[PDB]
Formats: C-alpha cells, structure tokens, sequence
C-alpha cells in the first residue's frame, strides 16, 4: 500500500522536480553542419 | 510471519520541504548514521502530539505509524540542572532495522480487526 | 504587375495587407486528430517527430515514409 | 498518569491499515466533498 | 433482508484501457510555483508513442512510485494507475484497447 | 572459398599468409584469421555504415572524407578507440563556445 | 459548470473542448460547450407524497456543506 514514511535527500531530493528513469544501440545525431550551426547560435 | 521496519534517532530538524503543502521532514540523528526521512501528516500530527523538539530521541515505526518517545538525549542534560524529562543515551545501531515475529494470533482476532475499529492516535 | 509603380503602396497595403483579420486568430475549438486517418480516440504524439498516430497500422505505416527526424 | 502509564499493557495486535480513514467517510475517494475532509481534518488538527 | 439478499442484479459497461511499455519519463515542476506538466513515452510491439500527462496523472505518477523500466496500463474513466510490471512485463497486443466489465 | 561457406567477405588465405609471413609466432591456428576477418569485416561494416549516414545526412551520394570525419568523432566509441588519428581533408567538428556568444 | 439557482448544488460537466489540444493525455474528459442561453426556466409537474414532505420537515437529509 502507500508508504506513510519515505527516505529523502536534502541536497539531491527536491518536492517539485520528480524524476525517474532507469544489433549495437546508438543515439541518433544529426551529421548535418546547417543544422549544429543553426543549434549553436539560436 | 512478517517484516516491520524500525526506525530511531535524535531529531535535528522539522521543517518543511523546498513551495509547500505542509509535510515535515525528520532527521533523524542516530549513533551509527545520520539521516533524514519525509513522513505522512498524521505521524507528523502525532510528533506535534509527543511535544518532541530539536534535540529528542524518538521511535517511530513504518508500517504502523505509532510514535513513542524516549526522551530527550544525554547531550543536553548539561543545559538545565534540574527538568522533568529525564535524560536518556543514543540508540546504538543503525537508523534503518529490520526483523521477522512468529507470532500467533487467533482468527477470531482477525475477525474483530475486520468488525470494527479499535483505536488510534488521531482524532 | 507588383513590381510595377503604377500602384500606390497603400494601395497594395489595402488590397494585401488590410483584408485579413488582425484581431481574432482563434475562436472556435481547436481540434487534433492521428495525421494518418484521424483518429481522436487515440491522442499519441510520436517519439522522434512528436506526430499523433492513433492506431498500430497508424505506426507502422508511419515508421516508413512520413518519419523525417528517424 | 501514573497508574495508566504502569497498568497499561496489552496491544490490540490485528488491526487493518486505512480503515480509520474509510469508517469517517473522509478518504481520497468517498461521497463526501473536497475541503469536508479538509476543514474536519483542520478542525480534528487544531482540537486535542 | 434475506429476500433482497437473494436476487441479483447484472450491470454491464464498457471502459478504455491503454497498456504498453514505458521508455523514458520527463516530468516537468517549478521550484515556487508548482503547475507540474509531465511527459513520459509508452511503447508497445507495433506502437510507440510520447503521452503528455495532466495534473491527476503526476498525483498519482508521484503517489505511486514508478520507474521508466517499470510498465503501467492507465483507465481512463477511472484515471487510477495499474503498475502491472517491469522490464513481469512482456506484453502484446495493441495500445489502447476498450473491454465490457460486468 | 572457405569465406562464402563462413559468412565473410574478406579472404582468408590472403590474411593467414599474412600472419604466417609477418613474424608474429611459429604456429598459427586456423580459426584465427577467420575471427580476423569476422572482426575486420564487423568494424569497416560499422564505418561503412556510419558514414553511410553521415553521406545521407548532407544529401550526396559520394562519402567524402569530412562524411567519415563527422561519422568518426561523432561516435563515442569511435573517438575512444582513435584519438589521435588524424584524417585528411576531414576537417574539423562545428564547436561553437557559449561564453564567446 | 452546471449550478442551479435556487437550489445552489454544482455539478462540473468537464473541460471544455477549446483546451482539448493543450495536452495530449488528460484523465478529464473533454465536453463540448452547453448551448442555448445562460439562464433558463422550466416548470416541472412533479408529484411528491405528504409524508416526504413530512420527512422533509422532520429531519436534515444531506448537503454539500460540511
Ligand atoms: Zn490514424
Ligand atoms: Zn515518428
């Protein structure tokens, strides 16, 4: 059921901010140079 | 059978989280470590109930809630001479415990926990 | 016939740029659908693109020719 | 306070969680309104 | 008592429920003001898309711990949370799905 | 071959005369250069199609050498493995420093 | 919204469509916007027995209020 006592941080842990997360994989990136360049000076 | 955890230590700090809805965060200051833990408002209700401040050893049960006090810590028996709490030592061990019961209890019990309520600390 | 000087600039600020609506953008409810066959039951923006697909053929034809950021 | 803190003893030792809250009708989810279980949970808060 | 308490009544309804795997969640708060705005992405064999939440949907995304490992299956009529398994979990099926409850 | 009944491509008589001529022991085994070729045929597939994307990226069907330049920093792996080989008319990566805005 | 007048209960019937777009998930549903006027009248030919009224007389029944 729900836990009426939780552990918590000071520094790391805030109330507000929630966050959870967990043939090769690899992230796509954009090799375009108009598109890097376009990034780097918006 | 069954696990319940304990948890023990001197409280630094009350004081709500940064922005609120009014939770309390307890540090709990014990021999072997120090840390802090966010609880429900109805254990907090209850540590407003045991008159406890910065300074005071605590039990406070997680699965149950209940909250015993056992006084105020042998650090500060040199602030007054003469108070009614009386002084106890720091809980050795860590602030985190862990143990298993075997203990029995009648059906019949259970029928009488599934009836009617029994009691609490709140109103 | 625009490069032309024979009209007046307010003129074209009037025939162009005086006609449409300045005040009102939006009045009636805004409405988002799947960009594959419109399914509002099913509001799911996609991963790479962020597009609304409804239903699993929605997906899988969508995995091939109108992902552009895949 | 002192023959009620020598004699008092014995522990109810089955009870079910979350049922004090559902036998007042002020949960997360009951009948009653929003601030019902706020302003009696405010009123239980400020009476000892 | 016993005379009502011996005849039935059947009640039957229908109710949507989305069930997939869950890749990555990103919520987004305020330090002051509050205003959570929460964004995680639900993925399944032949679908994967990105769900925007609502305030309920972080309350109880927040009241009940979840992970982006972890899978959920959300009702929408009823707006609570099933955090049915991990990566049990290994699901089929399509996304959004309405069955009859009786 | 003996490379179309493993799944090769590269050769494994040209690799294993070129282990057995290149002074490195006195017996060579013969799972050797096909683990060679297996490995050799794996990573120039990766650059193959690292760069592959990278042509695809800029719109032109011809790999120039900045394609596999970009396809080569960009990966972190690829960066691990050689940092200080240098490409010619590769170029250099748009880094662009915050503070100099 | 829904209130009524003499008798002050409320009830929410939803968003309303216009914020449909604003987020793509979302545990309200979305309604579309109650035509006709803002104020309304109807008249009601309602039978209700004595002793209801009885009952009504005798002892509160339930409000929204605490
Ligand atoms: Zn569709
Ligand atoms: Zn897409």
């Amino acid at each position: 059921m729900k836990a009426l006592v939780e552990e918590i941080d000071k520094k790391t842990y805030n109330p507000d901010i929630y966050f959870t997360s967990l043939s090769r994989p690899v992230k796509r990136i954009n090799y375009s140079l108009a598109d890097l360049e376009a990034r780097l000076y918006t | 059978k069954e696990t319940k955890e304990v948890y023990e230590g001197e409280v630094t700090e009350l004081t709500p989280e940064d922005k609120t809805i009014s939770h309390v965060i307890v540090g709990l200051k014990s021999a072997k470590g120090t840390k802090t833990l966010r609880l429900d408002p109805t254990i907090y209700e209850s540590i407003q109930r045991e008159k406890v401040s910065i300074g005071d050893v605590i039990y406070i049960e997680a699965n149950t809630g209940a909250v015993k006090r056992v006084g105020r810590s042998d650090a500060y028996a040199t602030e007054f001479d003469l108070e009614t709490e009386e002084y106890v030592p720091l809980p050795k061990g860590e602030v985190h415990k862990k143990k298993e019961i075997v203990q029995d209890v009648t059906l019949h019990d259970l029928d009488v926990a599934n009836a009617r309520p029994q009691g609490g600390q709140d109103v | 016939f625009l490069d032309s000087a024979l009209l007046n600039l307010m003129d074209k600020n009037v025939i162009y740029h005086n006609v449409y609506n300045k005040r009102y953008f939006k009045v009636l409810p805004l409405i988002t659908t799947c960009s594959i066959c419109g399914g509002y039951d099913s509001i799911s923006s996609c991963v790479n693109c962020g597009n609304k697909i409804c239903s699993v053929s929605c997906f899988k034809l969508h995995n091939e020719t109108r992902c552009r950021n895949r | 306070r002192k023959i009620i803190d020598t004699f008092a003893v014995l522990t109810p030792s089955a009870v079910s969680l979350d049922m004090r809250k559902l036998a007042l009708g002020l949960n997360d989810d009951s009948s009653v309104g929003e601030n019902t279980r706020l302003k009696v949970m405010q009123n239980c808060f400020e009476v000892s | 008592q016993a005379f009502r308490k011996s005849i039935g009544i059947k009640i039957k309804e229908e109710t949507e429920l989305i069930e997939g795997e869950v890749v990555e969640i990103q919520i987004d708060r305020s330090i002051t003001g509050g205003h959570k705005q929460g964004k995680l992405t639900i993925k399944t064999t032949d679908m994967e898309t990105i769900y925007e939440l609502g305030n309920k949907m972080i309350d109880g995304l927040t009241k009940e711990k979840v992970l982006a490992g972890d899978v959920i299956s959300i009702d929408k009529a009823s707006g609570k949370i099933t955090k049915l398994g991990r990566s049990v979990q290994c699901p089929e099926g399509e996304l959004q799905k309405r069955k009859t409850v009786v | 071959s003996r490379s179309a009944k493993a799944g090769l491509t590269f050769p494994v008589g040209r690799v294993h005369r070129l282990l057995r001529r290149g002074n490195y022991a006195q017996r060579i085994g013969s799972g050797a250069p096909v683990y060679l070729t297996a490995v050799l045929e794996y990573l120039a597939a990766e650059i193959l199609e690292l760069a592959g994307n990278a042509a695809r990226d800029n719109k032109k069907t011809r790999i120039i050498p900045r394609h596999l330049q970009l396809a080569i920093r960009n990966d972190d792996e690829l960066n691990k493995l050689l940092g200080n080989v240098t490409i010619a008319q590769g170029g250099v990566l748009p880094n662009i420093h915050q503070n100099l805005l």
